[PDB]
């Protein structure tokens, strides 16, 4: 072995080193990451109220299953140099008020958000999960004003089942990955409560898919 | 940091007893412990090794099968089974910690030490001189010699320089020659040329007079118990 | 008035141009033309340091150049013999978004820092045989982008809020701080003597700094991208930027102008790190396509290619001696070439 | 106002420009004469016979 | 005088084995040379079982044609050594093969049982091991008969020429295990599909479509081609075929071989990076 009586030792050091980085490798491959990316005040900072420096950062559990939240929108720096060392989260959450259609307009600047974050050259294959909140305040206001002023084509009534469906479908369309990824979509407020569950329900979805297709199946 | 011993006493030969080893003020999961004996008509002398987590274990050749060790981290501390004692087992045992990596020296700290009263192909050094007087504030030169070259073909000069003083635990002076570590005063330097070992102390003092004991770690036999006189 | 501020500013920038034109005389390479080339260098690997589960963003040669230390994005930053592939210390960050890692001069201390904007400093030689926090600094605005040691006592960090500055350990203080660049700071080099620093920011300029009187000296402003690493010659007298634009570029602080371009019609990609050897001959530069590559200081012609890593190459360091170089790369493998 | 930061621009413009700058032909020579200088002792450009190298895998 | 299959078919079949032989064969190679020189597919630990099964598959092929075509157009001495030796290692690779299946069929499984920790209860190191001691089994059930035996006081089957009549009993129950794991195992797979599916449709069906689609294609290839042999086997194992159907035995060996041919279009095919790593290939290849 050619070996002295501390280089045994150095390497038996090591050894348990290997073994502790493994153990807590194994562990940290096992719990969800999202990156919560709401554009601007638009009711960010309520999700995570009732789903409970530069960067903050949340952790929660439900089913069993461990939640990080990452929320970023303390960096105001150029978001093209450090934005790459988010490949690999599971999904990014993003957030519009759909009482900012009247406020250039604020919903054309989401707009922009959106279609900049989504079709990224890291996020080719990420999925999108889209919160439309402050949805009481926009039924109302529908019925008191029109949503004309914020759309010059728009041909439908002034209804909200039929103004929030073109807002969606307005959002929907503007990934050019058609394939490789999804976008979930879901209209929420203050006094729902079932947040929670849908965004288990989309990781899942995607954890299945994504094991689907590293098998080799797909 | 502290260490305290509790067990010892007199004791039949080849009665059973407990000896227990107790840790606070550092990380005890990441040191390997050692025990050693001090005999009233004699020096130093190694009795068994353990390493962190449990992994290896040593005994010396004239007590093989004869003791055990066991340490329990989550308790911190160490225990050892006095079983199957000799006549010539009475004397002061010692608690020693010891961590191994690159740069690291062991052997840094010991404890208090028990009494114990009962009833009635290896590495041997040499020491020149038997007697040295000794006068601290100068710069004083130690060297020992041994049976074989302690060089190992990594290519350091590798062997311990250690004291005990009159009345109480001992502490260590300087680790494997050409090397220098946090610890210890700025005073010592090492230097090895083969077969020639030169421990240098600028600044002599009273805390580095006392008997010494040149030991080997290659193989952990002690040198022959000097006291150098002032 | 404003107008007359910046026609004054303009103006001012012309006749500086006008005076580095009338300044230059003839081109390095023209002196350089009939010098022996250094040929082909093959470098083998000679060791593979597994154990990281993430991607690698930063790594230090230590001064006794046997132990390097080595930061990933598993919140982990992990001390390497080099020697012996054996693993010294292995440290757990507070946040796993680390991007900068730094090795003590002396050896007993150790620093990191990323998007918390704070600098941690942890302490290695000390008792209970463990390493502790020694100090967190704080007081950056914008995510850390580099920190570099100049003695026990003192660091120089730059953020990306467009500043640098130079700390205090014992009190966590800015003692002093640099302004000047209008994009945010990417990097900085310590010149060997401590008494000028260079920094390179993504506005495409790069700047000289006093350490001591804390004004800027002079100001390159050579490329036409962001500028990602920077270093030292050796004799301190020039140094070296590489950009996003797939060029590398020397300059120097006598002249203040120009000296050589680095570039290859079959490159593309930008580069991520830069480093000199000794004697200043042979520039190491890292890109994005998965591969290094080694430049003569000289010639611009190419010399060696370290081909071997399955990813971006990230960092890249040379030992104080000269004897081994040390890459790391976006698949959790750092790899030592000789 | 922007008037502060045209007027810091224009002042560090104005003490940068006021140094001076040495012919580049004898500039650069120092950094031919330090590379031949030290050429003995460089074991990345030079093969360094494989009895004195630390690595060997 | 143990074979009576004669007439003037025998030169067409001493061409079909071969005609479809080596291809299959080759195709095969071209999956082990896929997943191999690629570098970076291989790290997928539900890879290897899909090369086992290529391979598995290749050395069937090989070893089968040659020692069906001597045995029957040729007319070969056909020692004991070397015919237990031929019948051992046929048996063996048969055997392979339906165990690579029901691993990736368990793999697929625990795809969906535990979908968040999949990553972490199966990697390199488990699905080695799982195929060394697969194949070993595999090789220590087959060559049964080179241990010894004579079925001399026991009388042994007619359709081979002196094989023990109870080894084929063992064997037959053994595939039945098999198969039946692999039925079962598709099953829950297609269960827990469909059971996620109405459960996430309650918020507000392609999935299992797209699974169906896939997987009762691979079961429905696999029965139609294995379940004539079987069923004729264990037909000659109680009745003595006082019929002529005998001579239509090796023809239902020719089943045996198509499944072979189609295996890797199911199979490795499917996945789109195994496509991906084609095309590069095909690109690169073009020096
Ligand atoms: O019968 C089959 C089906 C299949 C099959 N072989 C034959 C066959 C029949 C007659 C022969 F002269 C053969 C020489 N080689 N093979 C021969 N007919 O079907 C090969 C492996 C499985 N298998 C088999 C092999 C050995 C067993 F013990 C039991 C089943």
């Amino acid at each position: 072995c050619t070996l002295s009586a501390e280089d045994k030792a150095a390497v038996e050091r090591s050894k348990m080193i290997d073994r502790n980085l493994r153990e807590d490798g194994e562990k940290a491959a096992r719990e969800v990451k999202l990156l919560l990316l709401g554009a601007g005040e638009s009711g960010k900072s309520t999700i995570v109220k009732q789903m409970k420096t530069g960067i903050v950062e949340t952790h929660f559990t439900f089913k069993d299953l461990h939640f990080k939240m990452f929320d970023v929108g303390g960096q105001r720096s150029e978001r093209k140099k450090w934005i790459h060392c988010f490949e690999g989260v599971t999904a990014i959450i993003f957030c519009v008020a759909l009482s900012d259609y009247d406020l250039m307009n604020r919903m054309h600047e989401s707009m922009k958000l959106f279609d900049s974050i989504c079709n990224n050259k890291w996020f080719t294959d990420t999925s999108i999960i889209l919160f439309l909140n402050k949805k009481d305040l926009f039924e109302e206001k529908i019925k008191k004003s029109p949503l004309t002023i914020c759309y010059p084509e728009y041909a439908g009534s002034n209804t909200y089942e039929e103004a929030a469906a073109y807002i969606q479908c307005q959002f929907e369309d503007l990934n050019k990955r058609k394939d490789t990824k999804e976008i979930y979509t879901h209209f929420t407020c203050a006094t729902d409560t079932k947040n929670v569950q849908f965004v288990f329900d989309a990781v899942t979805d995607v954890i299945i898919k994504n094991n689907l297709k590293d098998c080799g199946l797909f | 940091v502290q260490l305290v011993e509790s067990g010892g006493g007199l004791v039949q030969p080849g009665g059973s007893r407990k000896l227990s080893c107790s840790a606070s003020g550092f990380a005890f999961s990441s040191f390997g412990m050692h025990w050693v004996r001090q005999a009233p008509e004699k020096g130093l002398e190694w009795v068994a090794y353990i390493s962190s987590g449990s992994g290896t274990i040593y005994y010396a050749d004239t007590v093989k099968g004869r003791f055990t060790i066991s340490r329990d981290d989550p308790k911190n501390t160490l225990f050892l089974q006095m079983t199957s004692l000799r006549s010539e087992d009475t004397a002061m045992y010692y608690c020693v910690r010891s961590i191994y990596y690159y740069g690291s020296s062991p052997f840094d700290f010991w404890g208090q030490g028990t009494t114990l009263t009962v009833s009635s192909s290896d590495i041997v050094m040499t020491q020149a001189t038997s007697s040295v007087p000794v006068t601290p504030g100068e710069s004083v030169s130690i060297s020992c010699r041994s049976s074989k070259s302690l060089l190992h073909s990594n290519g350091n000069t590798y062997l311990y320089w250690f004291l005990q003083r009159p009345g109480q635990s001992p502490q260590l002076l300087i680790y494997r020659m050409s090397n220098l570590a946090s610890g210890v005063p700025d005073r010592f330097s090492g230097s090895g040329s083969g077969t020639a070992f030169t421990l240098t102390i600028s600044r002599l003092e009273a805390e580095d007079v006392g008997v010494y004991y040149c030991m080997q770690h290659l193989e952990l036999t002690f040198g022959a118990g000097t006291k150098l006189e002032l | 008035e404003l107008d007359q501020l910046r026609q004054e500013a303009e103006q001012l920038k012309n006749q500086i141009r006008d005076a580095r034109k009338a300044c230059a005389d003839a081109t390095l390479s023209q002196i350089t033309n009939n010098i022996d080339p250094v040929g082909r260098i093959q470098m083998r690997t000679r060791r593979t340091l597994r154990g990281h589960l993430a991607k690698i963003y930063a790594m230090h040669w230590g001064t006794d150049s046997r132990l390097l230390v080595s930061a990933s994005q598993d919140g982990k930053l992990i001390i390497w013999d080099s020697y012996t592939t054996n693993k010294v210390h292995a440290i757990p960050l507070r946040s796993s978004w680390v991007m900068t890692c730094a090795y003590a001069p002396s050896g007993n201390y150790v620093a990191c820092g990323g998007l918390d904007n704070i600098c941690s400093i942890y302490n290695l030689k000390t008792r209970e045989g463990n390493v502790r926090v020694s100090r967190e600094l704080a007081g950056h605005t914008g995510y850390l982008s580099c920190c570099r040691f100049l003695d026990d006592n003192q660091i120089v960090t730059s953020s990306g809020d467009t500043t640098c500055a130079l700390w205090d350990i014992e009190t966590g203080q800015q003692t002093t701080t640099f302004t000047g660049h209008t994009g945010d700071v990417m990097s900085l080099s310590l010149a060997p003597d401590t008494r000028l620093f260079v920094s390179g920011a993504c506005d495409a300029s790069a700047k000289l700094w006093d350490v001591r009187e804390g004004m800027c000296r002079q100001t390159f402003t050579g490329h036409e991208s962001d500028i990602n690493a920077i270093c030292f010659f050796p004799n301190g007298n020039a140094f070296a930027t590489g950009s996003d634009d797939a060029t590398c570029r020397l300059f120097d602080l006598r002249a203040d102008q120009e000296l050589m371009t680095y570039s290859h019609d079959n490159i593309i990609c930008g580069i991520t790190s830069v480093s000199f050897s000794k004697s200043g001959r042979l520039l190491l530069a890292g890109y994005d396509d998965f591969n290094c590559n080694v430049w003569d200081a000289l010639k611009a012609d190419r010399a060696g290619v370290l081909a071997g890593h399955d990813n971006r190459v990230s960092c890249l360091g040379v030992t104080d001696d000269g004897m081994a170089v040390a890459t790391g790369s976006w698949d959790s493998f750092l790899k030592i070439w000789n | 106002a922007s008037i502060a930061q045209a007027r810091k621009l224009v002042e560090q413009l104005k003490m940068e420009a006021n140094i001076d700058r040495i012919k580049v032909s004898k500039a650069a020579a120092d950094l031919m004469a330090y590379c031949e200088a030290h050429a003995k002792e460089d074991p990345l450009l030079t093969p360094v016979p494989a009895s004195e190298n630390p690595f060997r895998e | 005088d143990y074979m009576i299959l004669s007439g003037p078919q025998k030169t067409a079949v001493a061409v079909l084995c071969t005609l479809l032989g080596l291809l299959s064969a080759l195709e095969n190679v071209a999956v082990l040379y896929l997943i191999l020189s690629s570098h970076q597919l291989r790290r997928k630990p539900s890879y290897l079982f899909i090369g086992s099964l290529a391979g598995a598959d290749f050395l069937a092929s090989v070893v089968f044609a040659c020692s069906f075509v001597n045995f029957h157009v040729f007319h070969g001495v056909d020692s004991k050594a070397v015919f237990l030796l031929k019948i051992g290692s046929v048996t063996m690779t048969f055997t392979a093969s339906v165990g690579s299946l029901l691993l990736t069929a368990i793999d697929r499984y625990l795809c969906l049982r535990y979908p968040p920790s999949y990553k972490a209860l199966l990697t390199r190191g488990r699905a080695l091991v799982t195929l060394g001691i697969m194949w070993v089994l595999s090789a220590l059930v087959s060559y049964l008969p080179l241990m010894g035996w004579t079925c001399c006081p026991r009388p042994c089957s007619e359709l081979f020429p002196l094989i023990p009549n109870d080894y084929l009993l063992s064997w037959l129950l053994f595939i039945a295990f098999l198969f039946s794991g692999i039925i079962y195992t598709y099953g829950h797979v297609l269960w827990k599909a469909h059971q996620h599916v109405a459960s996430l449709s309650g918020h507000q069906m392609r999935l299992d479509v797209r699974l169906a689609k896939t997987l009762g294609l691979v079961l429905a290839v696999l029965l139609i081609c294995w379940f004539p042999v079987l069923a004729l086997m264990a037909h000659s194992l109680a009745t003595t075929l006082s019929d002529q159907v005998k001579k239509a035995f090796a023809f239902c060996s020719m089943l045996c071989l198509i499944n072979s041919m189609v295996n890797p279009v199911i199979y490795a095919l499917r996945s789109g990076e195994i496509r991906s790593s084609a095309h590069h290939c095909l690109a690169h290849w073009k020096k």
